[PDB]
């Protein structure tokens, strides 16, 4: 309604509001969560705790990144209303690691603080690509960013064997790694199968065993790798491939993962991903992975359907509350994966059918690359002078005169 | 040698300055981003109290022409083309409330694998 | 009049497709009707199509 | 402490309850062992405390960062505080850092910082 | 009420030390009373305490120490199934010292891959 | 970097040699160490030649 007159209904152009990027801003205690909930409820057709579209369900699609746990209660109504909410408690959900790209895998397993990171990056990439090729022989264009299955324990074994290999330098036979029993290693791909014990290095003419090029260079890398592989609160990565229940998610079970996050199991309009129990180390990586999957699905669907003289029929909206947590203005390397993925939706999302609702109580902390692409603003009360100044310079010039009500709104 | 360039871009700040600096004539439409507005204002040959304030206030179909081709920079309302370009933009609200649409997931996951792109 | 348009969104064919009675033809070159032989490329373009990859060159 | 809180909260969720034994950690001179300009001398301590600032509210665990040199205290930890009890700050850098972080940093609040007795 | 205070400049002890007749006791833990077993630390803290030094390390120092620690943890904890370097289980540090000292002075060559001789 | 590392190693070794009783001797420990000996150590490292005869140790 209108504050000027309570009997005048306020209406908006839905095609000029939802087809673009919305920026909801406010301060703590201003109830910015209630505004987003009301907007989404109006979108999906929830009025007075009832589903208006009970007979025929519409095409509304909203995905909400609930870093806290607030929005589940805003869409949970009586089962007689025939409304299904795709609530994904990702801490108790199957989200395999092999769906990630180079950036997320490097962030999760490789620490850039330690020196000699180039060798670790190259070895990890080579091992991952080799394992991907080995486990997926039918595919041809297999790259480091391919969403195809590969064992992580085998990569750990490969790195461990590289860190411990010893080459034989006896004349006559070729320079190949030599095991403890004396048998040579013809193919280096046997490093995947199991850990190996190599021969001792000697300078004698009889043996003349030299150290490998990467011997002793992965001592700290292996410790962090095994710490990551043995983390019980990262079990949603299916990162422990020794368990039979975690090794059954192969490349075939990929169509059933996209359906899970898009509310396509049976039928669902609102999907809530509860990113609360996830460790804060990998909070941005999960967001980046989900956003990348959604954007790639939208891009491929739009490209496929453009040749059919049609357009996208499943536009999606992404609600991003507490944005500054994982897309901040001044971020290091851990936030690079999330910022890059979101920027690809904030710049190339309108064409393929994606929208963003950046919800944050600290607009000055959110990166300007994503906020400056927002066309419509729902501004609540702001009390930080550094926040009003930033949002005033981002609003259209016609509203700068009326932008002085922000500290006064109640 | 007889060649000209018409660099058309809705994000001027992301275009190389080594190419945009060789343009002598500018047809400026409504710019919303502050960075693009500042970049265009800096690049414009003539910006004196009447070109630096009209860019955000431009309407639909009205463009400001600044360059050597005209002695007086001015705002010009351009008639709609006939025939019009096939500019297709998805309307989110309109596509919603059109029952439930089930896409073919097999086709899109197959095109994703770079098999039938 | 000679004009060459580089369109990446396929949104300009309509503006120049009029009735055949007007005797105005448009040279619309898409991926199906385009013929760019590979031997016309230089060293950089040839190596960025066949040799360049995301791995380490042997 | 964090792991005990986590596990106890996990057990309490099975009985439709929460952590009935919350804890408050009060840090004295925090800038000594969670500093902004730190390398490897204080890395485990920063990570352990940071895991409480960003994840301790869910499992019943709070923090009370007490310091006299806010500019030296890590910005990742101080940015998670919702309530501030400020006293007389003499250094200009500390005053500016505190002013840039207060939820209500209006001019009236901003000017009243070195005047406090 | 549960409060844990980290103090590095002592103090804060007299603020809660009142007469014994008030039935209020303070859990004051100092160096003489604190009991932090070293086996509760993870790999990083274990390397910081023992391996870390001003001088540079070698390619057989971290590798052998970790192996000795893992072997000692396995030997002293037979009921556990998965034992790793970061596992918080008891292990004797003097046994690891003896293992390193004995490995430091060995007078046997390789003699190929023969387990006997 | 090489100069710094070699100088630090030589200084620490000389400090340990001239102060056997002290155990926690580091680069920053204020204990006596001859500087001409460190100069001689660096000078000898500058002219180092290793015997590479087959069988004989690399000394």
């Amino acid at each position: 309604n209108l504050a000027q007159n309570e009997e005048v209904s306020f209406t908006l152009d839905g095609d000029k509001f939802f087809s673009k990027h919305v920026a909801v801003v406010g301060s703590t205690g201003s109830g910015k969560s209630c505004a987003v909930a009301k907007i989404l409820q109006n979108v999906v057709g929830i009025n007075d705790a009832r589903n208006i579209n009970k007979s025929d369900k519409k095409n509304s699609h909203i995905i909400i990144f609930d870093i806290h746990s607030e929005y589940k209660s805003a869409f949970e109504i009586d089962k007689n209303e025939d409304f299904n909410l795709n609530y994904l408690d990702v801490e108790k959900l199957k989200l395999p690691y092999w769906l990630m790209n180079s950036e997320e895998l490097e962030t999760l397993f490789i620490e850039s603080n330690e020196q000699n990171s180039h060798n670790q990056v190259s070895q990890f990439k080579r091992a991952v690509v080799l394992n991907k090729e080995k486990y997926n022989p039918e595919f041809k264009k297999i790259t480091y960013d391919s969403p195809v299955y590969f064992n992580i324990n085998e990569v750990f074994n490969y790195i461990y064997n590289l860190n411990e290999e010893v080459i034989n330098k006896i004349e006559g036979e070729p320079s190949l790694p030599k095991l403890s029993n004396g048998e040579l290693v013809e193919n280096r791909q046997i490093y995947f199968n199991e850990k190996l014990e190599f021969t001792s290095s000697n300078t004698s003419k009889a043996t003349k065993a030299s150290n490998g090029p990467f011997n002793g260079e992965f001592n700290r890398f292996l410790s962090r790798f095994e710490t990551k592989l043995t983390d019980k609160r990262l079990e949603f990565l299916l990162l422990n491939q020794d368990v039979e229940e975690n090794s059954k998610y192969r490349t075939e079970h990929f169509e059933d993962i996209l359906k899970q996050f898009m509310g396509y199991l049976d039928r669902s309009n609102v999907s809530i991903i509860d990113l609360s129990g996830i460790p804060f180390e990998v909070l941005s990586i999960t967001i980046s992975l989900i956003s990348r999957l959604i954007f790639d699905f939208a891009f491929h669907y739009s490209k496929l359907q453009h040749q059919k003289d049609e357009l996208n029929d499943i536009p999606f909206m992404i609600v991003c509350e507490e944005a500054h947590n994982y897309i901040p203005r001044t971020g290091g390397i851990e936030f690079k994966a999330a910022k890059k993925s979101i920027e690809r939706i904030a710049k190339e999302g309108r064409k393929y059918g994606l929208s963003l609702m950046v919800v944050s109580q600290r607009p000055s902390e959110v990166s300007d690359t994503i906020l400056s692409q927002c066309n419509n603003f729902i501004n609540l009360r702001l009390t930080n002078i550094n926040d009003q100044n930033y949002i005033k310079n981002l609003l259209p010039d016609n509203s700068r005169s009326i932008s002085e009500i922000l500290p006064t709104l109640g | 040698y007889g060649l000209s360039l018409m660099v058309v871009s809705q994000r001027p700040s992301e275009v190389s300055d080594t190419i945009l600096s060789q343009c002598n004539n500018f047809i400026n439409l409504r710019l919303t981003n502050i960075n693009d507005q500042n970049y265009i204002k800096n690049l414009l040959p003539d910006n004196s109290r009447s070109i630096s304030e009209i860019l955000p206030t431009l309407g639909a179909g009205e463009c400001l022409v600044v360059g050597d081709s005209t002695p007086i920079p001015s705002i010009v309302k351009l008639e709609l083309p006939n025939p019009e370009p096939r500019s297709q933009s998805i309307k989110f609200h309109k596509k919603w409330s059109e029952s439930w649409r089930t896409p073919s997931f097999e086709e899109v996951i197959m095109r994703w694998r770079k098999e039938n792109g």
